[PDB]
């Protein structure tokens, strides 16, 4: 059970840790989050009370170092930093815990929600999508654009999601124009799975990471990437049976976790209607179709 | 984006462009089977690909053999149209290749875009214009070469005959669209108007009769009258 201490909370801010969130008052004696489950990536995230614009946050894994948060009054945000002195860090955390100045990561024992949302997400893959190699943790916010968005403008602050484009030479083999456009199986299985991701676990990890960036930061390019990865599978006649069964589970927990009030902006009508009712896999996503029909029948 | 009434003069500028109409590619007669079910029998079709500036028509004849053993033919017809237009472009010298292709039906956009990925500089555009190119098979010489074809064939025509010697490409296109609109609304009446006077013939190397400038004004008037009569009928107004 690992800890992310905070130096202080000088500005009023809503703090998120994974799917949970807490309101902190300006200069409230808050010194961080304890009992964080080892074995998963986590995201700590922030929305200032005085500017509900720019949700921003840090992906991290406590196995990869000792991380803390400190407010920077110049750049005006909560920053993640690594503490390289193990004995200083253990002594900081022990003091804050003794003074009970930390909130406890509030996991219910029965509750597999976070595991289910991050099953295939690995920090090493996050750090290739979000490039800042001097840090072991990754910064994301509301406004960051994707490599794809930038092509259609500061490359250092980009989300390097795998580019998917159904009307690209990558997607369409010369002489198989109709076959490859109407059945995306070659693009999914040869180009993307065998070629770029190497395995379905990497493909699902990027899909889950795009979803979580869309939900937690309202990052629009992330939402595009999540829909494109779903559509590439649903539009393929030939998908391994284990991939369809696992996709059904992934999407079920994503739709279950989405706030009810954000379904208008975070779900693409065309993609979901096509995936559940017109696509090759219209009958392969039983759990997802049942939760979508019972929770969002207006969208469909 | 979309070609409309607003940007009509763009058709007659010096940027090479082609209209593609796929409405006569997949043609069928519907009939009863011995058992009283319904069946289709395909007939020869054609891609109508036209330079509106020059009048140059690339008529690709679609022989019924191309459908043998294929499924979902109305869907395949769009992709075969896209394959054949892409093959035509690649066959033209670089300086003859179009900068734009305008499809008369929006369902041709994705098939043509995917076949032309190798040509990122050629714009594929829809139109809001309701062009009467479906009536191309009412032109006797074009109907004759399609129905006689025993194999896939490309035939080259000038759909304006020698009109451009006397009129601009705007006026020639306006005459063509009026003739095709008449043929589409009432084929028998339109054909009667065009041939009635036996002294005016069609040259062996032409599609339409050899009308003087005055005779074209009379013809154009007779076609407008035909189109308005039919319209009153259609709509009881």
């Amino acid at each position: 059970m690992n800890t992310v201490p905070f130096t202080s909370a000088p500005i009023e801010v809503t703090i998120g840790i994974d799917q949970y969130s807490f309101n902190v008052k300006e200069n409230q004696p808050f010194h961080g989050i304890k009992d964080i489950p080892i074995g998963h990536v986590h995201v700590i995230h922030f929305q200032h009370a005085d500017n509900s614009s720019m949700r921003y946050g840090y992906w991290f894994d406590c196995r990869m170092g000792n991380f803390y948060i400190q407010y920077d009054p110049k750049d005006g945000l909560y920053k993640m930093m690594e503490e390289r002195d193990g004995a200083k860090f253990e002594n900081i955390v022990h003091n804050f815990k003794e003074r009970q100045m930390m909130v406890s990561y509030p996991k219910i024992d029965e509750d597999d929600t976070w595991y289910n949302l991050t099953e295939f997400v690995q920090m090493d893959k996050i750090r290739k999508i979000v490039r800042k190699d001097e840090n072991q943790f990754s910064y994301v916010d509301s406004s960051m654009t994707t490599v794809q968005e930038n092509e259609l403008s500061d490359p250092a602050h980009s989300l390097n999601y795998t580019v998917i484009n159904f009307k690209s030479r990558e997607a369409i083999r010369p002489g198989h124009e109709m076959e490859d456009f109407l059945d995306k199986s070659y693009y999914l299985n040869t180009v993307m799975l065998q070629g770029i991701f190497k395995n379905s676990s990497n493909y699902f990890g990027e899909l889950q990471f795009a979803f979580l960036n869309a939900m937690f930061f309202g990052n629009y390019g992330s939402s595009l990437q999540w829909h494109a990865m779903i559509e590439l599978i649903c539009s393929s006649a030939t998908v391994p049976k284990h991939m369809l069964d696992k996709l059904d589970e992934i999407l079920y927990y994503q739709i279950k976790t989405l706030p009810e009030q954000y379904s208008d902006i975070l779900l693409n009508e065309r993609v979901w209607n096509i995936c559940l009712y017109s696509s090759f896999q219209k009958n392969s996503l039983h759990n997802t179709e049942k939760i979508m029909e019972n929770k969002y029948p207006e969208l469909l | 984006g979309a070609m409309n009434s607003s940007n009509y003069a763009e058709l007659f500028n010096n940027d090479i462009k082609l209209f593609v109409d796929d409405t006569n590619v997949y043609r069928v007669t519907v009939h009863k089977t011995f058992e009283g079910n319904v069946a289709t029998k395909a007939i020869n079709g054609c891609i109508f690909t036209l330079n509106p500036k020059t009048g140059h028509l690339f008529l690709k004849i679609i022989h019924t053999s191309v459908w043998a053993g294929q499924k979902r033919l109305s869907q395949l017809a769009k992709w075969k149209t896209a394959e054949e237009v892409s093959a035509l472009v690649r066959s033209l010298p670089k300086e003859e290749q179009p900068k734009q292709i305008i499809v008369t039906r929006k369902a041709m956009l994705d098939p043509l875009e995917v076949h032309m990925l190798d040509f990122p500089n050629i714009a594929i555009r829809p139109t809001e214009l309701r062009l009467p190119f479906s009536a191309a098979m009412s032109i006797d010489k074009l109907s004759d070469v399609v129905m006689k074809a025993t194999e896939p064939q490309m035939v080259l025509f000038n759909i304006y005959d020698d009109w451009l010697d006397r009129i601009s490409s705007y006026t020639a296109f306006s005459r063509l669209t009026l003739l095709l609109r008449a043929l589409k609304t009432n084929e028998e009446s339109a054909k009667m108007i065009l041939l009635s006077d036996p002294t005016i013939t069609i040259k062996s190397y032409h599609l339409w009769p050899s009308f003087t400038d005055e005779q074209w004004i009379t013809i154009e008037s007779q076609m407008r009258d035909l189109i308005l009569t039919e319209y009153g009928r259609k709509y009881n107004v």
